[PDB]
């Protein structure tokens, strides 16, 4: 395929961003639960 | 003229496999996951009853 | 009966850029209201009766 | 205008685009319910608690990966986006009907979450099987709204399957037969009968059910004189034809990907991949019993399943070498898509020939209800189905949003998948030879080694689950325009541009008869 | 000075193909030759080593003597 | 009509890919986030 | 058999109408007859509390949670016997 | 503007309004069953009826009154009717299968025996019998409006048509009464389950198709129909033969065999 | 030249080496200098420079078949990637067995394994390949 | 189903038409680099003059290229299809790749 | 036995269905129901394709019963030859 | 007469993986007979052989309840 | 029972499960043969600039890929059911146990002869004798005599249970209502352990199977022991 160069370059420094923002908001949240698993089971 | 991996491939690969390496061998080892290899040739079998 | 299909192709092919739903008149945009009402309103209520049922009740 | 558009819908395409956003919303959810099964296995003892928690766990795990990830992804996204546009038609037969297909879907898995949400769950397995699905082992509304929750799945498939069958049937260019229409539309009309025939058997049993629990009928109690046997033949009935279901889309989508990236104009061997699907998807309902092996069947009719059974690989590798045979020869391109087909070809085969290990009753017996089974279609459905979708997603991505992928980032994408699932399931098959049951929250010692290493596997497709969605966002952040595609010739969908029109074949294809 | 030599032009991918699909098969056989003398002749011969000569009661007697059986002492 | 062409064809906005990040954040995540969530609730019930 | 009619030549409104006024509406006369000529109670069977029967697994979400739908007190009996 | 023969419908609420009214029906029967309660059930009832009322309503001002049902949309209408009814028969499918799995082997709890102990049917020659004729007339008189249409007789295909729907209600009134009737009930077992849900889901097979022929009767009184163009008519007979055949089988399966 | 959005229904260039002459040239307008140029194009071509002729092979493509055959350094990108993202993967189990994981049963203890082997060889488990065949009974220890 | 050389005469024939046109000059090497097999050099020798009678050189060295790419891994047969045609290249004035320096990647 | 009123098309049919209705009776096919039967296709006897505008999508069957169908945009214009047989199409445009 | 009884022998009629019926059939067939016998002046002895091949085959608790609903009145085999 | 990283089946204690080993050996083969001549063939099929892009005629080389799996289908399908019919076929069992699957443990009832019945529960793991197996031992065993046909008849009082010895190549479904049969011979005393294998609430993972095979003489004392 054939493409023009990107409208709105994403730099290297915003690729980590976008990448570091992404899996954070995957671990963050189950790691939480996980995190205070034994807080629930015993309660 | 020189593209992201001609300029960085070669520092991706070795950077790359040097983590990864490393970072298994760790927690393989250092951290108390228990494998529970086969004892054939490992454990001295020991009275039990 | 006689025959007054004429009068509704009129109607509704008038070039009042209405979707069908609505092209009859008054009456179906209160219809539409009614149903669209009921069903939003209905499903809060569902949603509400699941947060209900989730937790147990002494 | 925005709720004109996107809930009022009559579009084609706008409605296959929500559900694939629908389905990768609902993958999302199916990899966490794999995660947390792989977490509570991942070291000997107990994480989350009893087997109760732990298989309403999988049993979500189970409906949430079928209803809501595979079956809108492949039939309602890539089947709405691609089907009219692949035959020229101008929309699909019922456009307002497959609005509802769609709108089905939220509140059918708005159901499942609540079942999970009220008393102890469904901890049924997904095959919902009396008496442990009945109100006296699960009492309360659990097992109820999950049955809801099927029908309202069941009945949204139907109407899509009365629509791909119609528009299919009649909606081609006046010219073109049925047997010039591209593999991928022979993939959804031959899925789409199988639906319409396979899920009313469904709700007949499911409702079955219903009843049993809640308007004391006995179809499934022996104390009315029922049989817990027959719900399992109601629901298998249904059961394998729905894993064609699950696969036969991806045949289409792979025969699609293979012979693009290979520079041919055509797959090799049509009619005999024609004949192949067709096969495969009549097959499919003469087989379900391989299911029942070990609930006391007559030794006849396990003789007659297990060979019946058998007969399905002579059309799938009829496939699998026609494949082969379109690579053969092909200028390679070695595009992200591509390597999905191929992982494809080959970790499909793998869990192809461990059914067919399965299908022989005798070695059933000791198969049947182990990790052998779990790591058979976990090949054909984490490496086949699910490689099959990423194929086709990363292959057709600019075409429904006009903007392409980092190919260097979908490459490594796909690398890591591959680790990752193979390590998760591979080792399984060492478990069920040595009679690791399924549906276990816990397992004997000797059991650690080969589900520490699947767990550590279940982490690694985390990863790239996980950097699936950064590349998306990366497309859609940088906004590269796709210029020109290749081999229009013969894949009329990138014909009108990327993205097509909002309406395309206003005006419809010319096509003589000559 | 000199010329080179028509090489042979057409078929070439064919060639290939068979002349592999030849060599693959071989090498099935090969492997198929492997298996049984490695795994699948190995498997009939260690049971009917093990079961030539095997004496139950003097098995389960070793058995009753380390104490493992409930019925037996 | 209705807007046609990239970025247009679609019921979120990438419009601004900062904005986007964050949309997309709470739609990946939510659905990942619900089954550790639904535990949790069981877990807490009894 | 095959019946014993006769007829076509072109098909038609005129032949449905015979056909529903001069064979299926008669049938339907004669088997309203013939019902009704049979209709009227039979005695109800000795009460016997057979556990296949009068199933209760959960109470039914109506009334007293112990009565069928179209419960007939003549006939159907409740899990302890006729009422009264 | 198109040069195509096919229908671009406009966009419309009823698809979500149905979905809806599907989520109140199933979280309705839910709350109804558990928490003894009819409320969010009678929403989504009323909400099921509206959307139906609504669709439907819309395709015929978009056929009759608006012309788009060109032979091109009229053909995939044929087929979409087709498939659905096929899927319905698929459907009655699973409970004949349970049925003869039940009947053909029968268990020790029923005795060892079919019909079970102290099953008493009834007598498939009384009101079953009555009802088999009754569906049967009813399959002619309905062809008979079938041929007056197309010949162009509106007289006739209103006579022809209103004693079609009478039949139909007479056997719903005759079944209803059965039911009343009945000695044994949906909790007697599996005789009782296979019998009251098959002929059950047979009978709202019954009204919703007379709702569909009523539909039909008043389009007529409004001269919607034409001597060639008639679809809806088409599709409300092919699925009234449906709703026959499935008797049919019924009557011979679990009232004559099954006695 | 430059493509366009708005072009896709017209013949275009593309870069094959199975599709070696494309529908349209790569370069459509000329200068004066490369007017001239397509003019002495239809005269011998003995009298075009090295020069000349290679411009006119660039107006009519774009790469020739060794650029567009070329190989890259990519794969070096795509698995140093791969193997960095699955390096991060073992900071997560290293994570999870900190923070989530408690101690695994008492039976994994070195003692309770060295009875229980003991016990496995008693009733003789697995005794014809498996396990207690690896043991050798009469010099008691594992089979060398 | 037809000897090399009747096929290869139908090629020869379809490229020495006198009056053949750009679009039956790229049809007929587009087609014919879809077989399994390298263009004899009396086909190529056609084609080049064909391109001769279109006044098209540039077309004339992309053919050459795709002979050697036709080719693939067997190295002998590009030079050897070049050594063929040299009477015609000099005849004509056609640069190889090799000589304008578009074998440089 | 046999009275009236029932309407018919010709009388009661309106919208697309009714234009589809007049065009067949005069042979005509304005919305595209019949396949179109192909010339010679010669550049002297072209394939006709009409369109409301000034470019339509071709697919050519260049065979009978091949299943692959060759796919191209025809332009208004000089006559446009099917890239996989070279079958000649002109557009007719309005 | 023909005893050494050790377990139920292969039936025949009951041949296939669900021996459901085998148990059924052997409970009727000694309760039928011990209630001719108990009747008409004969030996339940006669019976013996359903009687041990009932015990073999019949979970405990199946028998118990089919025993309790014979004495209940709403056993529903015939005997 | 299986041992650490275990990878194929646990070895066989009964004849019908040394020839299940060995038609799995043949199959395996098989399935190995098959994938690698895939996995083989897509390399061939990569690793080439040669190409070939023109319709490619189909008919005669689809003889080869259906009439060669079709006579592999063959080959496996005739030792297969071989060994079902075997397993099938009438042995006269000397002695019948019956099992019922509970929410969560198996009984077992000898009655031939006495009314002998008793629950079987897994040992907790905090009450394991040391050398014990986690999540395996059970109270009170299956005792049975060794080297004799033993007709096992499985059912249930509740839910679906599954009752499983892979070392004896068994697995039979415990059915409420239903009474399956399997046939069952050690060739070898000891101790076999299985588990439940049917999905069956809380604690499916935590209601095992141990059977102990001894001589006839200790069996029938054991028996009298337990009335
Ligand atoms: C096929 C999936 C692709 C990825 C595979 C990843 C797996 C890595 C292997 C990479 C190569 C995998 C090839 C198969 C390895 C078989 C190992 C085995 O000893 O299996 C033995 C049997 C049981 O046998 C026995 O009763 C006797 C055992 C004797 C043991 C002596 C010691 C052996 C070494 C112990 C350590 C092994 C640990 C393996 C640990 C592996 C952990 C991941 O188990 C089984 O049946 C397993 C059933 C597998 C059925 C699927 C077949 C797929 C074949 C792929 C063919 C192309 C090659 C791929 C070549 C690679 C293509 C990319
Ligand atoms: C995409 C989903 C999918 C697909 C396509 C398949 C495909 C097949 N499956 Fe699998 N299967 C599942 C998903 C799928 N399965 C699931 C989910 C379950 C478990 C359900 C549950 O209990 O939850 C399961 C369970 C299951 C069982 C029940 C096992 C048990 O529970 O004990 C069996 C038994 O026969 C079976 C067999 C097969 C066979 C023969 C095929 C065949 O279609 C495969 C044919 C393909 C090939 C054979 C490979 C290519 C062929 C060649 C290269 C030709 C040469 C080959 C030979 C000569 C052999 N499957
Ligand atoms: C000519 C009569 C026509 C039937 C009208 C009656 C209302 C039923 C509505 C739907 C009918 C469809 C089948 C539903 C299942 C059971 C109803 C079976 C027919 C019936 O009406 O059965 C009655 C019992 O109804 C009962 O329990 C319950 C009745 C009330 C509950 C209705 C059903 C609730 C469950 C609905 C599930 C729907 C699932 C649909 C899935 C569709 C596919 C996705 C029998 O009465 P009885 O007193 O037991 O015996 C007579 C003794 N004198
Ligand atoms: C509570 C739950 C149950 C509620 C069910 C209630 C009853 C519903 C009864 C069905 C009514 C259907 C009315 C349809 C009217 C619209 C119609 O009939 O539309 C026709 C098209 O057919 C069409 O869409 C055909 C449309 C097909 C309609 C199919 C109806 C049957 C399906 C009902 C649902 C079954 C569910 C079963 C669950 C167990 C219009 O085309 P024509 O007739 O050619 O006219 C045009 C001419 O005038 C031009 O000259
Ligand atoms: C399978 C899917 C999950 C895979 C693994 C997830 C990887 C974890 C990512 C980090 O998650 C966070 O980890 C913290 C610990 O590192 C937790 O903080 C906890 O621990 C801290 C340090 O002890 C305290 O400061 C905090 O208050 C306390 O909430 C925190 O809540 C949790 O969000
Ligand atoms: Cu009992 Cu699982
Ligand atoms: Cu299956
Ligand atoms: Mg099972
Ligand atoms: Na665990
Ligand atoms: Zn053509």
């Amino acid at each position: 395929i054939t493409a023009k160069p990107a409208k709105t370059p994403t730099s290297p420094k915003e690729q980590a961003i976008g990448l570091s923002v992404t899996f954070l908001s995957f671990l963050l949240p189950a790691g939480w639960v996980l995190y205070h698993l034994d807080n629930y089971k015993k309660s | 003229a020189p593209d992201f991996h001609d300029k960085y491939g070669n520092a991706v690969l070795a950077s790359g496999a040097t983590f990864c390496v490393a970072v298994w061998v760790y927690m393989a080892t250092q951290i108390g996951i228990e494998w529970n290899p086969s004892p054939v040739g490992r454990v001295t079998p020991k009275e039990w009853r | 009966f006689e025959n007054r299909v004429a009068e509704k192709q009129k109607l509704f092919q008038e070039d009042n850029g209405l979707p069908v739903h609505l092209k009859g008149g008054a009456t179906d945009n209160i219809l539409y209201r009614v149903t669209m009402t009921l069903c939003l309103g209905g499903t809060l209520y569902s949603l509400y009766c699941l947060g209900w049922a989730s937790f147990p009740h002494k | 205008m925005f709720i004109n558009r996107w809930l009022f819908s009559t579009n084609h395409k706008d409605i296959g685009t929500l559900y694939l956003l629908f389905g990768a919303w609902a993958g999302m959810v199916g990899t966490a319910l794999s995660l947390l099964i792989r977490a509570e296995l991942g070291q000997p003892g107990t994480l989350l608690g009893d087997d109760q928690i732990y298989n309403v766990v999988v049993t979500a795990h189970a409906f949430v990966m079928i209803f809501f990830m595979v079956m809108p992804i492949m039939i309602g996204g890539f089947g709405n986006w691609l089907v009219p546009l692949m035959i020229g038609a101008p929309d699909m037969a019922f456009p307002r009907m497959n609005n509802m297909s769609f709108w089905l879907l939220p509140p059918s898995f708005l159901l499942l979450l609540a079942s999970s949400m009220v008393e102890a769950g469904a901890g049924t397995g997904w095959t919902v099987y009396p008496p442990l699905a009945g109100n006296l082992a699960h009492a309360g509304a659990s097992v109820d709204l999950t049955i809801f929750s099927l029908h309202l799945a069941g009945v949204s498939s139907i109407l899509g399957a009365i629509n791909f069958i119609t528009t299919i049937i009649n909606m081609k260019p006046p010219a073109m037969s049925q047997y010039q229409t591209p593999l991928f539309v022979w993939s959804v009309m031959i899925t789409a009968v199988l639906l319409l025939l396979s899920l009313p058997v469904l709700a007949a049993g499911i409702t079955m059910l219903l009843t049993d629990r809640n308007l004391n009928t006995t179809f499934f109690d022996p104390a009315g004189g029922g049989d817990p046997i027959l719900y399992q033949h109601l629901f298998w009935f249904f059961g394998h034809p729905e894993v064609y279901i699950l696969i036969l889309p991806g045949f289409g989508m792979i025969s699609h990907i293979v012979t693009y990236y290979s520079g041919k104009k055509e797959p090799f061997g049509y009619m005999g991949m024609v004949w192949a699907m067709m096969s495969i998807g009549f097959l499919g309902f003469i087989v379900w019993a391989h299911h029942m092996f070990t609930v006391g069947m007559d030794v006849d009719t396990r003789a007659y399943f297990t060979s019946a059974t058998m007969i399905i690989a002579i059309p799938t590798g009829v496939k699998v070498f026609s494949w082969l045979a379109t690579l053969h020869g092909g200028n390679i391109k070695w595009s992200p898509a591509m390597m999905w087909a191929l992982g494809f070809i080959f970790l499909f085969t793998v869990g192809g020939l461990t059914g067919i290990v399965l299908a022989n009753s005798s070695l059933d017996i000791v198969l049947h209800d182990t990790y052998y089974v779990v790591a058979h279609f976990h090949y054909v459905l984490s490496m086949g189905a699910v490689f099959a979708i990423m194929g086709g997603f990363v292959h057709w991505f600019p075409l429904f949003s006009g903007y392409t992928l980092n190919d260097t980032w979908a490459k490594i994408h796909f690398a890591i998948m591959f680790v990752g699932v193979n390590m998760t399931f591979f080792p399984q098959h060492f478990l069920g030879l040595s009679g690791m049951p399924r549906r276990y929250s816990d397992y004997p010692d000797a059991y650690t080694m080969w589900n520490t290493i699947s767990s550590m596997g279940s982490f690694i497709s985390l990863t790239a689950v996980m950097l699936m969605v950064f590349i998306i966002w990366e497309a859609f952040a940088s906004k590269r325009e796709v210029l020109t595609v290749d081999l229009t010739t013969t894949n009329l969908e990138w014909l009108n541009g990327c993205p097509p029109p909002y309406h395309t074949f206003e005006e419809p294809t010319y096509v003589n008869l000559k | 000075s000199t010329a080179l030599a028509k090489p042979q032009m057409r078929g070439l991918l064919a060639r290939r193909l068979r002349f592999h699909i030849v060599g693959a098969f071989m090498v099935s056989l090969g492997f198929a030759t492997f298996y049984k003398f490695a795994v699948a002749e190995k498997r009939k011969k260690a049971y009917a080593d093990f079961y030539r000569n095997y004496d139950s009661m003097k098995d389960f007697e070793e058995m009753r003597k380390a104490g493992i059986f409930q019925s037996a002492k | 009509h209705y807007e046609e062409g990239p970025g247009k064809n679609i019921p979120f906005s990438v419009e601004n890919k900062w904005r986007l990040l964050a949309m997309m954040t709470l739609f990946f995540g939510s659905g990942f986030a619900a089954p550790f969530f639904i535990v949790r609730h069981q877990l807490l019930k009894k | 058999a095959s019946a014993a009619k006769g007829d076509h030549g072109g098909t038609g409104a005129r032949t449905w109408r015979f056909l529903t006024f001069g064979l299926a509406l008669p049938s339907v006369a004669l088997c309203t007859l013939n019902s009704w000529l049979h209709s009227g109670h039979r005695e109800r069977p000795a009460f016997i509390p057979y556990h296949h029967l009068r199933i209760r697994t959960k109470p039914f979400s109506w009334g007293d949670g112990n009565h069928t739908f179209f419960h007939n007190p003549r006939v159907n009996p409740l899990p302890t016997g006729y009422e009264k | 503007h198109q040069t195509h023969a096919y229908h671009m419908v406009n966009p419309s609420p009823w698809p979500l309004t149905g979905a809806l009214s599907a989520l109140l029906m199933t979280s309705g029967l839910t709350m109804w069953f558990h928490f003894n309660s009819m409320t969010l059930l009678m929403i989504g009832l009323t909400t099921n009826m509206l959307t139906m009322y609504q669709w439907w309503r819309d395709v015929i001002r978009e056929s009759t009154f608006q012309g788009h049902h060109t032979p091109a949309v009229q053909k995939g209408l044929r087929y979409g009717m087709i498939l659905f009814i096929i899927s319905e028969v698929l459907f009655f499918t699973g409970f004949f299968w349970a049925f003869y799995h039940s009947s053909l082997a029968p268990t020790p709890e029923l005795g060892g025996c079919w019909p079970p102990t102290g099953i008493h049917p009834l007598n498939p020659l009384e009101v079953p019998l009555l009802n088999t004729s009754v569906l049967l007339a009813s399959g002619v008189s309905i062809t008979w409006a079938h041929h007056s249409l197309m010949e162009g007789d509106r007289k006739h295909m209103l006579q022809a048509l209103f004693i079609t729907i009478t039949l139909g209600v007479y056997f719903t009134l005759l079944q209803a009464s059965e039911y009343y009737e009945a000695p044994f009930t949906i909790s007697d077992g599996v005789y009782g389950s296979t019998f009251f849900v098959a002929t059950g889901f047979h009978g709202l097979h019954v009204i919703i198709g007379s709702t569909f022929l009523i539909v039909c009767f008043f389009r007529q009184l409004k001269f919607h129909f034409t001597s060639n163009h008639h679809f809806g008519f088409e599709a409300a007979a092919w699925y009234w033969h449906f709703v026959d055949v499935v008797w049919l089988f019924l009557y011979v399966s679990i009232y004559w065999w099954g006695s | 030249s430059v493509v366009k959005s708005e072009d896709y229904a017209l013949p275009s260039y593309v870069d094959r080496r199975d599709y070696p002459l494309p529908d349209v040239a790569h370069v459509k307008n000329l200068s004066a200098s490369q007017k001239a140029l397509k003019e002495k194009e239809k005269a011998s071509w003995s009298s075009l420079s090295i020069d000349e002729k290679v411009e006119l092979y660039r107006l009519k493509f774009k790469e020739s078949f060794a650029e567009m055959n070329r190989s890259t350094n990519e794969w070096k990108t795509v698995v140093g990637a791969a193997m960095f993202f699955i390096g991060f993967t073992a900071l997560l189990l290293i994570w999870e067995k900190h923070y989530v994981y408690g101690p695994i049963p008492h039976t994994f203890e070195e003692e309770w394994v060295a009875k229980q082997t003991k016990r496995m060889l008693d009733m003789k488990v697995a005794p014809i390949q498996g396990f207690s065949a690896k043991w050798d009974y009469d010099k008691n220890e594992w089979k060398k | 189903h037809e000897t090399d050389e009747e096929f290869d005469a139908r090629w020869v024939t379809y490229f020495n038409k006198p009056d053949i046109d750009a679009w039956e000059l790229r049809k007929g090497m587009n087609t014919l680099v879809g077989y399994d097999l390298v263009p004899e050099p009396k086909i190529i020798d056609a084609a080049l003059r064909a391109c001769r009678r279109l006044n098209d050189f540039a077309s004339a060295v992309r053919i050459l290229e795709v002979v050697k790419d036709k080719a693939g891994p067997h190295k002998e047969i590009y030079p050897y299809v070049i050594q063929e045609l040299r009477p015609t290249l000099n005849e004509l004035g056609i640069s190889t790749p090799e000589e304008l320096g578009l074998d440089k990647v | 036995a046999s009275g009236g009123g029932v309407p018919t098309d010709e009388e009661q049919a309106t919208g697309l269905e009714r234009e589809v209705m007049l065009a067949a009776r005069k042979g005509q096919d304005p919305y595209n129901i019949l396949a179109p039967k192909a010339t010679s296709g010669t550049k002297e006897d072209p394939n006709l394709v009409p369109s409301i505008t000034n470019k339509r999508i071709v697919g050519c069957i260049c065979e009978e019963d091949n299943s692959t169908v060759i796919w191209f945009w025809l332009h208004k214009g000089e006559a446009q030859r099917c890239p996989s047989c070279g079958t000649h199409y002109k557009l007719v445009p309005h | 007469k023909i005893k050494n009884y050790q377990t139920a022998p292969f039936d025949s009629r009951f041949p296939n993986q669900n021996q459901t019926r085998n148990c059924w059939q052997n409970y009727l067939d000694f309760h039928r007979c011990e209630k001719a016998m108990t009747a008409k002046g004969g030996d339940v002895s006669v019976c013996e052989w359903y009687r041990r091949v009932y015990k073999s085959l019949c979970p405990i608790s199946w028998v118990s309840t089919w025993d309790d609903r014979r004495a209940e009145g709403t056993f529903p085999g015939k005997i | 029972m299986a041992y650490p990283m275990q990878l194929g089946f646990q070895d066989a204690t009964s004849p019908i499960m040394e020839e299940l080993l060995h038609f799995h050996d043949h199959t395996l083969m098989i399935v190995f043969l098959i994938s690698s001549l895939v996995l083989y063939i897509i390399s061939l099929m990569l690793t080439t600039k040669l190409t070939h892009t023109s319709t490619m005629d189909a008919q005669e080389v689809e003889t080869i890929w259906t009439i060669l799996p079709a006579i592999i289908l063959i080959l496996i399908a005739l030792p297969s059911l071989r060994i079902l019919y075997m397993m099938d076929e009438i042995n006269n069992p000397s002695l019948t146990v019956k099992t019922m699957g509970h929410q969560w443990y198996w009984s077992y009832e000898y009655t031939d002869y006495e009314d002998l019945s008793f629950d079987s529960y897994m040992i907790p793991t905090s009450e394991l004798k040391p050398g014990e197996l986690r999540l395996l031992e059970v109270d009170n065993r299956v005792v049975l005599p060794m080297e004799m046909t033993i007709r096992m008849l499985v059912s249930s009082e509740d839910v679906l249970h599954s009752w499983a010895v892979p070392s004896l190549g068994l697995k039979t479904d415990a059915i409420p209502g239903r009474l399956n049969q399997t046939t069952l011979m050690s060739s070898r005393p000891g101790l076999y352990y299985g588990q439940c294998s049917e999905i069956c609430g809380s604690n499916h993972s935590f209601m095992p199977i141990v059977l102990e095979l001894v001589p006839l003489k200790y069996f029938e004392k054991w028996s009298a022991s337990m009335l």
